[PDB]
C-alpha cells in the first residue's frame, strides 16, 4: 500500500537529518521511484509562487541543516534547487539522499534541477564515486545516482517572469520550446544546447565567448536583455559560480547568481544566500554563515585539556 | 688519529635508471640503534635489523610495508603525493616497536611486532578449510596455540591528518614521552601521540595579508631533554628558541639566533644559500647544528649574535651559484647529523660525497660512496677536490663533478661508530676498522 | 636585489588563487 | 544444544573483528557451558596472551576478564586469573591498561590475604620491576588495593617498591606514581606518611618535566587532607608555595584550578595567611588561561572564607584585582569572570553591593562581547534578592535591547531562551511596558529558527503568566499577522497557535484562535492549507465534541477534496486521528 512507504519513506527522512546513510537497497528503491516520478516531469518544469530559490550545496550537509534553519523545514517552505548536489564534500551522499528523499515524499513541495557536477564523468574525477565507494565499497549505489541524475529537469520556470537554470543561456537556444523540445535522458555532452545550460557563464564583455572551465560559453548583458525581450522574462536566476556574498547581481539586474554553501570547499569562507519569492514575486535574499561545528581534527589556539 | 671508515653494506638495485619510487628519502636509526628505517619517495618504508652473534653486525630486511598511498585533493584538484619526508622512532614501550611516519600533509603512527605463535584448533570446520559434520559435534574444544615461523607484522596504529594547510616538513617527539609537534611551512602543531581529533597550533606566522610573505618554517626540533623548549629555523637563516613554559601560545621567541650579514657576500643569491635546511640538537643538548647549502653551523645555546664554530661543507661550489641555479641544483635540502658524543659531525655533498668535521681536532675528511670498492672490510680512501686545472693525482676536478648524485640523507648510530648513508638509490653502510 | 625562497612564492601564489572556478 | 557454543567458540578465531569482538563480549556463556576446570585449564591459557592486537577486542576482554571470579571456581581459585590480566597490562593502549588494573583491582578483593602474598604482590613486584615502562606504569595503580591486608615486611617491602617508581628514568612512571600519590598514602599510617609519603612528594613536585610538577597539586590536596592542622606548615606548605610560584604556567593554571580544594583542606588561619596573597598573584597573572581559571573560582573563595573578616578580606584585597579583571584585554576572562562575579552581592551587602558591585556590573553590561553581556544578565538571580531588580533595569533594558538586534541570528537565538526568566524577574507590568515589543517582533524575523525560539518563548511565557494576561495583550497580537502577504508569517501564527492551545485553555481557544484557524482554511497558498489541517489535528483534543462536529469536520471535509496532493493526506490524517469520519 502507499501509506505503509509513506511512513518508511517518512523514518528513512529523519534517519537521514541526522546523517545516516541509507541502506543499498533503500538507496536502489528510492532511485526507482524518483525515475518514476521524474519520468513525466517536464525541461521545463512549470514551479508555482512561492518558493525559496537556493544555490550550490556541494555535499555540505551541515551547512544545508543551517540552510533549512534559516530558511524553513520542508515541507513548510517550498525549496528550488539548482543542481552541484554532490562533489567537493564530506557528505555528499547524505546530502543527495537527502534531497532525493524530500523530492520523492514531496514532489509538490520541493524542485529539484540538473547541475553539471552530477554526472558519471565529473563525479568519477571529484570524488563522489570515491566517497560512495569508500563509504560503500561498491559502485552500485553510485550507478544508482547516476542514471537517476539523467532524469532531472534542465531548467525551472517560475510562474513565466523568472527562469532559474544552473549554468546560463546558450548560442543555439533562443526560446523556451527548444529546450522543451531536446532529450535531456541522457549523459551530459561535451558539447551542444545541453552542454551549455550546464556550463555558461555571464560576462561583462558583448556578445558571446569561450569559458575557461572547458565547456560552455560567455554570455554579456545583450544576450540576456534580448532573451528577456524574447521570452518575456523579468529575471534569470542562475548558480554554479562562487560568490563571496551569497548573491551577486549582474547584466544590469537580469542575471543573478546564487550560492548555497557557505566557507566554500570549507577553504573560501564565503557568504551563502538563498532567494525567497513572495507571493507577489518579491524578491528578497537571505544571507547565512557555515554552522558551528567542531570539525575534523580541530585545530585550536586555545589549550586543550591534554596540555591543560 | 681519525677513525677509519670501512665497507661494510649497500642495499638496493644495482646500476639500474631507477623510477622515481625507489629514491630514498630518509634514513633514521632507532633509539638502541639495532633497527634502521629507511623511507622512499613511494612510500614504502623498510626497516632493517641488526644480526645478534662492539657490535659489528650487519644489517638484513626485517620488515617492508607501504605507509603513504596516493591520494587527490578533491578540493583543490591536486595531486596528493605519498613520499615519506620523515621518520621519527618512539622509546621502546613493550615488545613492539614504534615510528611516526608523515608525507606532505598526514603524520601515521605505525606498530611493528613479532607473532610466532598461532592458534590450532577448530569444532565445526577441519583445518584444511572444509566443513565437517554438524552432527558429530558432542565434545566442545578450545584452540590451543602452536608455535610457528617468526614473522613481522607492521600495522597503524593512529592517524594524524587535516590539520595542516600547508606541507609538513618536520615532526620531532618531546621527551615527555607524550606529545609532539609537526610543523608545515606557515604554521606548528602540538599533537598528543593518543588523541588524533584535535591539535594545538603553538606557532603561526602567517600574516593576515599574504602578499608581503618574507620567510617559511623549514624545520623544527624539541630539546633532547628539556620537555619545554624547541626551535625552528626560517628561510631567512634565522633560527628562534621558544619556551613553552612562559605562555600557551609561543607566537613570541625566547631567544633569536641570527648572525649579521657582511655585505661583502652580498651576491645575487645570498638569499637562497642563506636559508637553513636542517637544525639538529646535540644528544647533550647544550650545542644546535644547522645546515644552509654551503656551511655548517653549530651555535651554543647561551650565546645567539654568532655561532662558535662554522665548516664550509664545499667550498668550490661558492663561484658556481650561477650553474647551480639553472639546474636547480641550488634549492636541494641537505641535512646533518652528530655522532654519539657530538665531537663529531656529517653532512652530505655532490658526487656521492660525504663529509666529516671533527670537533675536537678541526680536521676534516671527504669520503665517496661508491660501488667501485665493493669490497666488504675496506678503508675508504679519502677524496680531495681541485678546482678546473691542476688535476695532480688523485684530485677530483669540480667540472667532472656529477650533480646528480647527491647524498641529502644521513644517520649515525647512537651509540657505535656506524653511518647510513642514502644515495639516489642505494643505501650505504659504513663501519670502523676494528 | 636577491631573488626569494620558492617556498614562499609556491606559497604566495598558491594561497592567491583559491577561488579559481 | 552444545552447536551455538562450538560456533561461539570457534569465533574467537575470526578473522573479522566484530565476529570476534561479539564471542568476547560472550565469555560468560562460554565458560559456564565449558564448567570450571575446563575453564581454568583451556579457556584460561588460550586467553592468556592473543595475538591480536584490536584496542576495541582487548578492551572488552578487559571488562570481561574482571567478572569471572566464579566461574574459574570460586575465591579459592581466583589466581588463575592473574596471567591473562598481567599480560593485557602491558600493552601500548592507555585505555586497555587502565581497564587491566581496574580488573585487577575489582579482583584483588576476592584474594585472602595468604594468596594476597602469595600471588598478588609477587605480580606487583614483577610489573614494577619490569624492563618495560607500560608494566610499571600500570603497577602503580595496584599498591593501594594490596597494602591494608599484607604484614609489616610485605608493606616495607611494598614501601620500598613505590619509592623505586617515584625515582623512575622514565616520564611516565613518574606521572602514574604522582597520580597515585595522594591514594597510596591515604592507606599509609601516619607516621609513615610523614616519614616517606612527604619526601617522594617533595622530590616529584621538584620533577624536571612540567606535566609531572602538575599532577603534585593533587598530590597536595590529598596529603593536606590527611595531616593534622598544625603539621601542614612544615610539610606541606612550603611545596605549595613553591607550585603556585612556578614557572611553568601548566603548573600555576593546575594551582588555580584546584584552589578551593586546597582552601578547604588546609583550613581557614592558612587561607587568610598564605592562600589569599597566591590567589591575588594568580588573579594578576601573565597568562590568560591561569586568569581565566582562577576567575572562576573568585564566588566560591569568597564564599569559604572565614567569616570573622570575610568583609574586609574581599573589600581590601580582591576587590581592586576584580576590578582590574573587568577591563581584561582577553576575552575568554572576561566571560568567565561575569559568570561568577554577578553572585558576589550576598556576601558583601545591599549598601556595599550598590556602592562596589554595581559600577562593576554596569561596565560588564557595556562590553562589546556577546557571551559577556549574556552571562551578567543569565544570572541575575544572585542580586534580585539582595537590591532589587528597579536599580538595575534601567540599566538591563539598552543592554537587552541590543542583545535582542544583534546582527548574527544565533546571538539573537540565545537571548531569546533567556527572556522568560528575565520576565519572571522583571514582572509583568515592566513586561508589557518594554519587553512586548522585543518579543512581538521576533515572530516576524527572516530566519525560522528566531520565528521557532520566539514561539516556544512564548508558549514559555503563557505558561509563566497566566491565560489571562495571554488573552489580554499577545493573542490579539499573535492573530494580526494572519493577513500578512507573506505566507511565512501566516504559517508562523498557525504554529504559534499550535502551541498556545495546550496552555491557553478550551474556552480560550475555542473562542479566539479556532476561528482564525477555520479561517485559513480558504488561504490560497497549499502551504498554509495543509499546515491548518495539521494544526486541527493538533489542537483537536482540546476542542470539544460538539464543535468537532459542527464546525471543524466539515472544514476538514473540504479540504480532503482539494486539488493539491498533500493538502488532501494532511486532511485525511488529521481526520482518522481526529476519528470524525
Ligand atoms: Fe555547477
Ligand atoms: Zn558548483
Amino acid at each position: 500500500d502507499e501509506k505503509v512507504f509513506t511512513k518508511e519513506l517518512d523514518q528513512w527522512i529523519e534517519q537521514l537529518n541526522e546523517c545516516k546513510q541509507l541502506s543499498e537497497s533503500q538507496v536502489k528503491s528510492l532511485c526507482e521511484k524518483a525515475k518514476e516520478i521524474l519520468t513525466k516531469e517536464s525541461n521545463v518544469q512549470e514551479v508555482r509562487c512561492p518558493v525559496t530559490v537556493c544555490g550550490d550545496v556541494h555535499g555540505q550537509f551541515h551547512d544545508l541543516m543551517e540552510l533549512f534553519r534559516i530558511g524553513g523545514k520542508s515541507p513548510d517552505t517550498n525549496y528550488l534547487f539548482m543542481g552541484d548536489y554532490v562533489d567537493r564534500g564530506y557528505y555528499s551522499v547524505e546530502t543527495v539522499t537527502l534531497l532525493v528523499a524530500l523530492k520523492v515524499r514531496y514532489r509538490e513541495r520541493i524542485t529539484i534541477l540538473r547541475g553539471n557536477h552530477e554526472s558519471r564523468q565529473i563525479t568519477q574525477v571529484y570524488g563522489f564515486y570515491d566517497e560512495c565507494l569508500r563509504k560503500y565499497g561498491n559502485a552500485n549505489v553510485w550507478k544508482y545516482f547516476t542514471d537517476l541524475f539523467d532524469y532531472l529537469p534542465l531548467t525551472a520556470l517560475v510562474d513565466g517572469q523568472i527562469f532559474c537554470l544552473h549554468g546560463g543561456l546558450s548560442p543555439s537556444i533562443d526560446t523556451l520550446d527548444h529546450i522543451r523540445a531536446l532529450d535531456r535522458l541522457q549523459e551530459v555532452p561535451h558539447e551542444g544546447p545541453m552542454c551549455d545550460l550546464l556550463w555558461s557563464d555571464p560576462d561583462d564583455r558583448g556578445g558571446w565567448g569561450i569559458s575557461p572551465r572547458g565547456a560552455g560559453y560567455t554570455f554579456g548583458q545583450d544576450i540576456s536583455e534580448t532573451f528577456n525581450h524574447a521570452n518575456g522574462l523579468t529575471l534569470v536566476s542562475r548558480a554554479h559560480q562562487l560568490v563571496m556574498e551569497g548573491y551577486n547581481w549582474c547584466h544590469d539586474r537580469n542575471v543573478v547568481t546564487i550560492f548555497s554553501a557557505p566557507n566554500y570547499c570549507y577553504r573560501c569562507g564565503n557568504q551563502a544566500a538563498i532567494m525567497e519569492l513572495d507571493d507577489t514575486l518579491k524578491y528578497s535574499f537571505l544571507q547565512f554563515d557555515p554552522a558551528p561545528r567542531r570539525g575534523e581534527p580541530h585545530v585550536t589556539r586555545r589549550t586543550p585539556d591534554y596540555f591543560l | 688519529n681519525d677513525i677509519q671508515w670501512c665497507f661494510s653494506q649497500v642495499k638496493g638495485a644495482v646500476d639500474d635508471d631507477v623510477a622515481e619510487a625507489d629514491i630514498i628519502s630518509t634514513v633514521e636509526f632507532n633509539h638502541s640503534g639495532e633497527l634502521l628505517a629507511t623511507g622512499d619517495k613511494g612510500g614504502r618504508v623498510v626497516i632493517f635489523q641488526q644480526e645478534q652473534e662492539h657490535s659489528r653486525g650487519e644489517y638484513n630486511v626485517y620488515s617492508t610495508f607501504q605507509s603513504h598511498e596516493p591520494e587527490f585533493d578533491y578540493l583543490k584538484s591536486l595531486e596528493i603525493e605519498e613520499k615519506i619526508n620523515k621518520i621519527r622512532w618512539l622509546p621502546q614501550k613493550n615488545a613492539a616497536q614504534f615510528l611516526l611516519s608523515t608525507n606532505d600533509k598526514t603524520i601515521k603512527l605505525w606498530k611493528i611486532s613479532e607473532r610466532d605463535k598461532r592458534p590450532e584448533g577448530y569444532n565445526l570446520k577441519e583445518e584444511d578449510g572444509r566443513y565437517r559434520d554438524p552432527t558429530t559435534v558432542t565434545t566442545l574444544r578450545v584452540p590451543v596455540f602452536r608455535p610457528m615461523d617468526l614473522m613481522v607484522e607492521a600495522s597503524p596504529r593512529r592517524i594524524f591528518a587535516n590539520a595542516h594547510t600547508y606541507h609538513i616538513n618536520s615532526i620531532s617527539i618531546n621527551s615527555d614521552y607524550e606529545t609532539y609537534l609537526s610543523a608545515d611551512d606557515l604554521r606548528i602543531n602540538l599533537w598528543h601521540l593518543e588523541i588524533t581529533d584535535r591539535s594545538f597550533n603553538i606557532v603561526d606566522i602567517k600574516p593576515a595579508n599574504m602578499e608581503e610573505l618574507t620567510e617559511v618554517i623549514t624545520a623544527a626540533e624539541f630539546h633532547p631533554n628539556s620537555c619545554n623548549t624547541f626551535v625552528y629555523s626560517s628561510s631567512k637563516g634565522t633560527i628562534r628558541l621558544c619556551d613553552m613554559r612562559a605562555s600557551a601560545l609561543c607566537d613570541r621567541h625566547s631567544k633569536l639566533f641570527e648572525e649579521p650579514e657582511d655585505p661583502s657576500n652580498r651576491s645575487f643569491f645570498s638569499e637562497i644559500i642563506s636559508s637553513i635546511s636542517d637544525v639538529k640538537f646535540s644528544h647533550s643538548g647544550r650545542y644546535m647544528m644547522t645546515r644552509d647549502y654551503l656551511s655548517v653551523k653549530i651555535w651554543d645555546l647561551n650565546m645567539e649574535n654568532r655561532p662558535v664554530e662554522t665548516y664550509q661543507v664545499h667550498e668550490y661550489l661558492r663561484s658556481k651559484l650561477c650553474s647551480l641555479y639553472e639546474n636547480d641544483c641550488i634549492f636541494d635540502k641537505f641535512e646533518c647529523c652528530w655522532n654519539g658524543s657530538d665531537s663529531v659531525v656529517m653532512t652530505g655533498s655532490y658526487n656521492n660525497f660525504f663529509r666529516m668535521f671533527d670537533r675536537n681536532t678541526k680536521r676534516d675528511i671527504t669520503l665517496e660512496a661508491s660501488r667501485e670498492n665493493n669490497k666488504p672490510r675496506t678503508v675508504l680512501k679519502p677524496r680531495k677536490v681541485c678546482a678546473s686545472g691542476k688535476r695532480k693525482k688523485d684530485e677530483i676536478s669540480v667540472d667532472s663533478l656529477d650533480f646528480n648524485k647527491k647524498i641529502l640523507h644521513t644517520a649515525w648510530h647512537p651509540k657505535e661508530n656506524i653511518i647510513a648513508v642514502a644515495t639516489t638509490n642505494n643505501l650505504y653502510i659504513f663501519q670502523d676498522k676494528v | 636585489s636577491p631573488l626569494m625562497h620558492p617556498r614562499v612564492k609556491e606559497v604566495r601564489t598558491d594561497s592567491g588563487s583559491l577561488r579559481r572556478d | 544444544s552444545l552447536y551455538p557454543i562450538a560456533v561461539l567458540i570457534d569465533e574467537l578465531r575470526n578473522e573479522d573483528v566484530q565476529l570476534r569482538l561479539n564471542s568476547i563480549k560472550k565469555l560468560s556463556t562460554i565458560a559456564l557451558a565449558l564448567g570450571v576446570e575446563r575453564t581454568r585449564s583451556e579457556l584460561l591459557p588460550f586467553l592468556t596472551d592473543t595475538i591480536y592486537d584490536e584496542d576495541e577486542v582487548l578492551l572488552a576482554l578487559a571488562e570481561q576478564l574482571g567478572t569471572f571470579t566464579t566461574l574459574v571456581g570460586g575465591p579459592e581459585y581466583v589466581h588463575c586469573l592473574l596471567p591473562p590480566l598481567e599480560s593485557l597490562a602491558t600493552v601500548e593502549e592507555t585505555v586497555v591498561r587502565d581497564k587491566a588494573v581496574e580488573s585487577l583491582r575489582a579482583i584483588s578483593h576476592e584474594h585472602s590475604p595468604s594468596d594476597l602474598e602469595a600471588h598478588f604482590v609477587p605480580l606487583v613486584k614483577r610489573l614494577a620491576g619490569g624492563d618495560w615502562f607500560t608494566s610499571r606504569t600500570s603497577a602503580c595503580g595496584l599498591f593501594s588495593v594490596c597494602y591494608p591486608r599484607v604484614s609489616s615486611a610485605v608493606k616495607a617491602e611494598l614501601r620500598q617498591y613505590f619509592r623505586n617508581l617515584c625515582s623512575d628514568d622514565t616520564p611516565m612512571v613518574r606521572r602514574a606514581a604522582a597520580s597515585k600519590l595522594g591514594e597510596f598514602a591515604k592507606v599509609l599510617e601516619l607516621d609513615n606518611v610523614k616519614s616517606e609519603i612527604i619526601p617522594m612528594f617533595s622530590n616529584l613536585a621538584s620533577d624536571e618535566q612540567d606535566s609531572v610538577r602538575l599532577l603534585a597539586v593533587e598530590a597536595c590536596v590529598n596529603i593536606a587532607q590527611l595531616l593534622p592542622q598544625e603539621d601542614l606548615e612544615a610539610l606541606v606548605m612550603p611545596t605549595l608555595r613553591q607550585a603556585a610560584e612556578d614557572k611553568s604556567w601548566r603548573v600555576r593554571y593546575m594551582v588555580a584550578d584546584k584552589f578551593t580544594e586546597l582552601q578547604k583542606a588546609v583550613g581557614p588561619e592558612i587561607t587568610k595567611t598564605d592562600l589569599v596573597p597566591a590567589f591575588q598573584n594568580l588573579m594578576k597573572d601573565c597568562e590568560a588561561e591561569v586568569r581565566a581559571a582562577a576567575s572562576h573560582k573568585v564566588k566560591e573563595f569568597c564564599e569559604n572564607l572565614s567569616a570573622d573578616c570575610r568583609e574586609n578580606v574581599i573589600m581590601s584585597q580582591i576587590l581592586p584585582c576584580i576590578k582590574e579583571l573587568v577591563s581584561d584585554a582577553n576575552q575568554h576572562v572576561k566571560s568567565a569572570l561575569a559568570s561568577v562575579i554577578m553572585g558576589l552581592s550576598p556576601i558583601l551587602g545591599k549598601d556595599n553591593t550598590i556602592e562596589h558591585l554595581l559600577p562593576l556590573f554596569l561596565a560588564q553590561l557595556k562590553d562589546e562581547c556577546p557571551e559577556v553581556r549574556l552571562n551578567i544578565i543569565s544570572n541575575l538571580d544572585c542580586v534580585n534578592e539582595v537590591i532589587g531588580i528597579r536599580q538595575l533595569s534601567q540599566s538591563l533594558l539598552p543592554a537587552i535591547v541590543e542583545l535582542a538586534e544583534d546582527a548574527k541570528w544565533r546571538v539573537r537565538l540565545a537571548i531569546i531562551e533567556y527572556m522568560p526568566l528575565l520576565a519572571g524577574q522583571l514582572g509583568v507590568e515592566f513586561f508589557d511596558e518594554k519587553l512586548n515589543s522585543l518579543c512581538m517582533a521576533w515572530l516576524v524575523d527572516h530566519v525560522y529558527a528566531i520565528r521557532e525560539a520566539a514561539t516556544s518563548n512564548l508558549k514559555k511565557l503563557v505558561e509563566k503568566f497566566g491565560k489571562e494576561w495571554a488573552h489580554a495583550t499577545i493573542i490579539p497580537k499573535v492573530l494580526a499577522m494572519s493577513g500578512d502577504p507573506n505566507y511565512l508569517h501566516r504559517m508562523t501564527t498557525l504554529f504559534c497557535i499550535n502551541v498556545l492551545s495546550e496552555v491557553c485553555g478550551q474556552d480560550i481557544t475555542t473562542k479566539h484562535m479556532l476561528p482564525t484557524v477555520l479561517r485559513m482554511a480558504g488561504d490560497p497558498v497549499a502551504n498554509v492549507r495543509f499546515n491548518v489541517a495539521k494544526s486541527l489535528q493538533k489542537i483537536g483534543p482540546i476542542l470539544d465534541n460538539s464543535t468537532l462536529q459542527s464546525e471543524v469536520k466539515p472544514i476538514l471535509e473540504k479540504l480532503t477534496q482539494d486539488q493539491d496532493v498533500d493538502v488532501k493526506y494532511f486532511a485525511q490524517e488529521a481526520l482518522t486521528v481526529l476519528s470524525l469520519a
